[PDB]
């Protein structure tokens, strides 16, 4: 799930899945 | 940033978890 | 959408869209 | 954190905006 191209919700839902309890920050801008 | 390393481009584990906590 | 317990992936959903392109953290632990 | 405020008690707007940049 993870190579491939992610944009909006479906990188912050790969995020969320790879980093589980690490969390994570996104940051588009 | 995470951006243009895995929307505008293709992502990889290895890019993500540079943004893990 | 916000007014409600948010748990896993239905919470970074919320967070997701209310920060827009501020971006956000996610820290569950 | 959170989990505490938005899980396991019901989120709000306000304490969402706590964790945007």
């Amino acid at each position: 799930f993870v190579n491939q191209h992610l944009c909006g919700s479906h990188l912050v839902e790969a995020l969320y899945l790879v980093c589980g309890e690490r969390g994570f920050f996104y940051t588009p801008k | 940033g995470i951006v243009e390393q895995c929307c505008t481009s293709i992502c990889s584990l290895y890019q993500l978890e540079n943004y893990c906590n």
